């Protein structure tokens, strides 16, 4: 199998750069259209990170920052599969996540919300997908976060995530939400995505059979990255 | 067939998860950073630095930047590189940094990349691929950094020549300086407005 | 009958100038709104072209450039009527067309697509409508054309056309497509038109009863131009 | 695993022999019903063809007959999977195809249509499916072909194909069409198939994500052959 | 479960794709044809020939025929043959031909097949499986060719005996002739009408 | 009532069909062009020339321009002209040109038009109606060219006075020059941005 | 205008030759398919009949055979337009009709039905269409007619008609029925037509506004013949 | 677009309306019949006669036949004839007849037609176009009558040569006989079965 380029990003499946309802985008969006290029080795390659350098609790947000006790909040496991658009598993991709604590408070110098800080919660984790493209992490469900877009704007509970996989063209940062949160329908950030079906692709689903009795709930969330086409005739990449 | 997961902004606290030390969080033993040079890395050491500006001309003090590039011989440290050449074994080819919260300056310590094959037998000029994430940016913005001392190679570069507005090509050329015997390339990014930097859909 | 002005152009029935999904429009669209004016003789007049100066093959794209043989591709006849918005026939209007060959290749210095050139095909024609507003031309069906908007953009098969009729205000250039082409639903150029019904007004229909056995297929395509109102009271045009 | 016989051919899923709307069938169809037999080794075996005897361009109809230049017409890739009725892949099956050129003209002594011949196009190819049952070939999209059934009959664009696989009972020759062609609804040959769902099983689908930028479009078309049952009790085949 | 892809006629130009040399097309180095005998093939060499007739008694001059048969010892050169016996290594067992455009005669050079096991311990008489494709034929027509000098074996053949109209069995028996010391079996096929050849659903 | 056929861009190859000689295509004996002066045409000969610029200040090298105007006595050579006056018989009143592929300059050879009646007894100042088609332009852009030496008439023109932003009226006034005794009016068009040319919905 | 050939007859819009439910067709239908030919002058020409040779009562079935009094039955006028498939009027076409009397009895030597003969009714008429393609005749509404197909078969009330128009290819004989007759749904002759919409095209409609007070009812029935295509390129007819 | 009015059988009493004298009905002063020869008609007088048979070999005694043909110089007496030649003024070119109720014989008195141009510069052999209507026939059956003494012209006729089964062409050739010095062509029609007459879709 000789691989060719990644399939084109479908711009209609993503938010536009200029989205006036999300105010900060007004001055941080290019006026010019993006220039599309044909891919080269630069775009189809990406770094490799070694499993040996990850700590044992890197994917356990409940314990990786606990000092005197456990963090306060809802114990949840999040798991799922990372695949490319043609359904193939994405192996050994680096997945990084970050989030607020149970109060909706971020451990960040620029966050002054009055919701309480939790001395035993950090809010970041990471992991590598396995050979089936599977990932699993455990955390405290984050609380919704008020912010200043319009004065009374509130983000639904959410976890930020980032993927570095096989090709630089697959690089992606997004956020996922939790089934049933009523704030999902009001969020201006989620509303930058033009289509309803794509907005739903960011909602993690309650996975009842995988809850752990007297311990933790569980949410299932799969992620799809761009996929490479195979070449059977001329190989122009090089 | 499946659709790609849609992008969403990184938000203003993107450092909690991608540069926890910048947010004052010590959870990991090994941290990812902006230094791509290991002691045995081959090549010419350079510093790449600059600021990112919004449409009012003000620097973004919450931007996160990553770069991806080839080693000194133009080989990527990736299993997808098909050149059949051995890559420098002490080179990750990638790094991440954040702008300083007060000034907006960002920097990377790296090596000047060698030329990489382009499509159909062409040769690309030396370049670093760069992506920008921040509050207000809905999808990471991709650009490339070329070097002003590689005039000949830039003139023949397939990607630069594919930008039909010739005046905009210059926004992708970093300026070489020499601070204390250290070679520095200054690359400022203007997200919007006059002299707006070219961004690519890759 | 004393004629007054052409009815106002309905801007909602046309694409807007600024259409970000068609990238080239971003820098070639006015920032200011168009200034509407009341019509004068300048806007209600237009030139007259003489039938005597047209060659016998001007409307036959299959033969007007053939040198050594016939062009390769699908032999099709296209016919229809040109009328104004009030249903009146547009007589002796100049209709000019241009298109790619069967490979989707244009005979133009700036076209480097790899689809093969056809030494016996030129790709342009012209004709005058008759007194019933009828026009007919014959050509080779053009192939779809890849182009750089997003990297993998492909135009559906199409024929470009232009009309110069009775009034300068009726001046119009557009493109028509062929019934059933699956690329019609994906085209960013066709999608600049805001309404579905107007997008359908550019699709030429298979006209089976008018196919010529063992020779050519046939498509029917009618065109509507702006129409003049009649005046029964004050005549302010002059 | 001990294999038994192929499942019975479902005659209602195929055209009947006598189909009066396809005129040539009237004198070339048996008056007697076919005699069904229980299968023997004769019916469950088939020949093996060696990959070593195939040339490098046997599946590339764009280049396998090009002499002075490339053929004129629409560059398309066709790919898909061959499986049996129980969903198992058909490995190393011989797939042969043939078709008209872009003008709807066949390179055959008995074809006198006026659509132009293309000196750089032959119109036949072949290939073996791989272990996953996958096949891929590249060609020029054929133009529709007028023929004499009723005087003004026109075949939709189509590619003829033939399969020799594992069992002689699976032997099959058919034709596939292209999504959206308006002639598909009028064709008397396609109408010999009694059911609408089976007529749709011969339509190749536009596969947009697999188009190759500034080069070729792509169609996806899967084929299902008869499948063998496994035996767990008496083995009567022999 | 999936339904079989529906059949469609081969059409009048079936030779472009299945016998390009008959259509005057040289695209392949190795071509498939009607000669099943290689120099070292074992067995008695025979020529099988005939014409195919339509319902008016006229020959089809655009018919394509293929045959499938066992080697001289009744073993098929197929991985699906379960006899546990070694097959002749220089025998494909299959061939393809087209009727002559002017006369309608078709022919194959092959070997007389050995007897093959039938179901439930029976023995089939020597036979060649044949399929016909052409303009006007919506699904390939399957038949078998038995030999008139194998009277005893034919009398006991399971498939011939499963045709309840005894008079129709004879349409499947080819007639042995000897042209120049060459053994020829003549097998004419009548698609429709009087003495219509038996066709099978296999 | 019917809706107008919707407009679509002319695309980058608009010259194949509207100026085949510029695309190097000789199919027509008689071709339409940018010369409106015939030997017996009445009036003052002028050359109208300029460039069209995009929002980055760069010329469009693929733009197609047409003009429509009255003869020297302000009468249109159109059956719809109702003035009851005889028009110059050797004047089409229309022409078409394309910008040069390398420089972007366009030009027409024509005659300076006479004043034409405006609505309700008014008089329009001398003007040429112009339309622009090109890749990126979804609907032909209409504008008018007035002349800087017709100050008095321009001051009273109904259409210029209907533009309420007085500063924008000047974008419609061409500048008279005299190259070699030839009278030239320079008219540059700025599609977007600073000093953007006024475009009309007519 | 140079005329080319008539459009192909759409065989799916007509009954097939072999229709087993209409018993007499079993031995009077060709076994071979019809051979379609390209048209020549023979097929596009037809005779001309002169208006001067028609009698004054040729289109008045109520009076053209009356001897001692008027025929018994329902006084009806039938009128309509004859056009070609492209909607053009068929001028001066010869229209001939024939029918049974009010009892359902035909004045024919081979009719032995017991319904009474009417000494003042003949049952045949003729006329030429005018320049608008209009025809009008007056008659007695025929009664339904029992016949031997199955033993108790009954034809709905009907009038037989024949047209000789501009081209021999337009030659047509058919029958029309009367709105609301319940026998229309049971007739095996009407059921030879395969489609419901075509069966409805033979039903004359009650035309209430055109009834003549205290005198006659009126039915409207239009007829469509094949139409000629116009030629704009090669003229191969000759 | 409209669909053609669907055909229906003429039924067994087709003579009431098309040949009222055969049904014993005198309603018309002028009647249409089977005599195409007027006193001044030009050309060779011939009688065309025969029977129409059903699938059991029995004659149809209720069939109605019409013929359409050109004059002695191959010109049709139709406004649609485009030859630019003058047609015989005393020739309708059409006639209608019914088979005898007892015997099934039908006949026409006409003239032997001259050759008519075929498509693309070809020449058709002399022929008469004939249509048959009757009980049991759902759509009028079209055929043509050629003449056996026009061997050379028939051999070159475009329509006869377009029938690919050569054996069926003979069903369209009438046999010349000479009864009493009268020239008679016998043309029997077999609607179904062996030697079935060719019918056309025109
Ligand atoms: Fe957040
Ligand atoms: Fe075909
Ligand atoms: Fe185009
Ligand atoms: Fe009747």
């Amino acid at each position: 199998i000789i691989w060719g380029a990644y399939a084109q990003r479908n711009t209609e499946d993503h938010p536009p750069a200029y989205a006036p309802g999300y105010k900060t985008s007004v001055l941080r969006s290019p006026k010019n259209a993006l220039i599309s290029i044909a891919e080269t080795l630069s775009e189809v390659t990406a770094p490799h990170f070694s499993a040996d350098k990850f700590g044992p609790k890197d994917n356990d947000l409940i314990l990786n920052y606990a000092k005197d006790g456990l963090p306060i909040g809802e114990r949840v496991i999040v798991h799922g599969y990372v695949r490319d658009q043609f359904g193939r598993p994405v192996k050994n991709a680096l997945v990084e996540v970050w989030q607020a604590n149970a109060s909706g408070r971020y451990r960040h110098p620029n966050d002054q919300y009055i919701g309480a800080m939790d001395p035993n919660f950090g809010g970041c984790g990471r992991m590598l997908t396995d050979d089936n493209g599977y990932y699993v992490f455990r955390t405290i469900k984050p609380g919704p976060y008020p912010w200043r877009n319009r004065i009374n704007e509130w983000r639904p509970a959410h976890i930020h995530f980032s993927l570095i996989a096989d090709g630089w063209a697959q690089r992606l940062i997004s956020q996922f939400y939790f089934e049933g949160d009523t704030l999902i329908d009001s969020c201006p950030i989620l509303k930058t995505i033009p289509s309803e079906q794509q907005r739903r692709a960011l909602i993690a689903l309650e996975d009842k059979s995988n809850f752990i009795e007297a311990d933790s709930r569980c949410y299932r969330f799969d992620i799809t990255l761009r996929g490479r086409r195979a070449t059977y005739f001329e190989n122009d990449l090089t | 067939e499946l659709k790609e997961t849609p992008s969403q902004t990184g938000g203003p606290y993107v450092h909690i998860g991608l540069l926890p030390k910048q947010a004052n969080i010590e959870v990991f033993e090994h941290n990812l950073d902006n230094n791509l040079v290991q002691d045995n890395t081959q090549g010419q050491r350079i510093r790449l630095e600059g600021q990112v500006f919004d449409g009012l001309g003000l620097p973004l003090r919450d931007v996160l930047i990553e770069i991806w590039q080839a080693d000194t011989n133009g080989v990527y440290p990736s299993q997808a590189d098909t050149q059949g050449k051995q890559v420098d074994p002490n080179f990750l080819g990638w790094g991440r940094t954040g702008a300083d919260f007060g000034t907006g300056f960002w920097s990377f310590n790296t090596i000047k990349p060698g030329a990489v094959p382009g499509r159909k037998g062409s040769t690309q000029a030396p370049h670093i691929s760069l992506i920008i994430f921040a509050r207000g940016i809905n999808i990471g913005l991709h650009t490339r950094v070329y070097f002003d001392d590689e005039a000949e190679a830039n003139a023949k570069d397939p990607v630069l020549n594919s930008i039909e507005w010739a005046t905009r090509r210059q926004t992708l050329v970093a300026k070489r300086e020499e601070r204390d015997g250290e070679v520095v390339y200054r690359f400022d990014i203007r997200i919007q407005g006059e002299n707006e930097t070219v961004f690519f859909d890759i």
